[PDB]
């Protein structure tokens, strides 16, 4: 049952054990339906914690705002406002 | 040329008036629309009989200017000796912003400039640029909706081109002394021929 043993001359026999095994599709979607609810605990509970970068001083101080180009854009926000300065000072004076 | 402009009629009469408002003066002494702070739904203070929308009729009339767009080539001498004429430029057109489009060694001499709002790198140089980025700082100079443009760079049919397609009002620039820049002055609302192929020889 299941074993099967072949001889060849001039060589060693050979003992083969053969199980034709698979998952059922309970199973599949047992492990399906438990990713997602670890998912939804995942995103609950990480979500709650806090995000030591994106709450730091040194992320939302620059100007950042969890937008991909906040930086070129305070960078000529800054030369702007630079010579914008200069304008204000020579008005002044 | 009397086939390009059909139906010319001369130039404007002498006794034309171009009518009341927004006729005279600069961009600063418009007194309409003001402001109307007893109106209950936010609506400003218009003259009697002209229509709602004013703030189009200086560019039509007196020629204003809000935003205008300097591509200036060259490095560091050539954009510095540029700020006499960007001052001249917030002089005549007050309340304007001056945008310069210039090499990444010439973007640096407007850090010690007080009328330019924005100075942008772009590399003027080469005659065939990247499709993406021409089309990108073209683009751009599209929806910045520059009233003027003028540029210093020697153009050609190609530079002519760029600034034709940025729906400027006015375009202004150096030409080739030579037979290259033929057709340019077509595209261009004025042209202006150096005396060298050099304008830094200046
Ligand atoms: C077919 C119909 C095609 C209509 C094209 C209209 C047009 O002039 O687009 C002008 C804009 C210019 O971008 C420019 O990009 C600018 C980017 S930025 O704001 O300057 O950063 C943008 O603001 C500006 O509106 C836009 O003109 O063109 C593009 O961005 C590329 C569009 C290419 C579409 C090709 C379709 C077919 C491809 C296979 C062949």
């Amino acid at each position: 049952m299941a074993v099967l043993v072949e001889h060849v001359e001039g060589q060693r026999d050979l003992i083969t054990h053969k199980s034709i095994w698979h998952l059922s599709d309970a199973a599949i979607k047992n492990v399906y339906l438990f990713y997602m609810m670890f998912t939804c605990w995942g995103c609950c509970v990480f979500g709650a914690a806090k995000d030591p970068y994106y709450d730091s001083e040194q992320y939302r101080g620059d100007g950042g705002d969890g937008t991909g180009h906040w930086v070129y854009e305070k960078q000529e926000d800054i030369e702007e406002a630079g010579r914008a300065a200069l304008w204000r000072e020579e008005l002044i004076e | 040329n009397p086939w390009l402009d059909l139906f010319y009629d001369g130039e404007d009469e002498p006794e034309t008036e171009y009518g009341s408002m927004f006729s005279d003066g600069k961009q600063d002494e418009d007194p309409y629309p003001r402001d109307n702070p007893e109106n209950p739904y936010g609506f400003l203070k218009f003259p009697q009989g002209y229509a709602v929308e004013m703030a189009s009729l200086g560019s039509k009339v007196r020629g204003d200017v809000r935003r205008c767009c300097c591509v200036v080539s060259g490095g560091v001498y050539d954009n510095l000796l540029f700020f006499p004429a960007i001052q001249l430029i917030k002089d005549r057109y007050p309340g304007v912003q001056i945008d310069i489009i210039t090499s990444a060694r010439g973007k640096q001499t407007y850090e010690m400039n007080k009328n330019v709002r924005w100075a942008t790198v772009y590399d003027l140089d080469d005659n065939f640029p990247d499709p993406a980025e021409y089309t990108d700082m073209l683009g751009l100079l599209k929806n910045r909706y520059y009233d003027m443009v003028l540029s210093t760079k020697l153009a050609g049919l190609g530079h002519a081109a760029f600034l034709f397609m940025t729906t400027a009002r006015d375009r202004v620039s150096y030409v080739y002394p030579n037979v290259n820049a033929a057709g340019a002055g077509l595209l261009l609302s004025e042209t202006f021929t150096p005396d060298s192929m050099n304008l830094s020889e200046g």
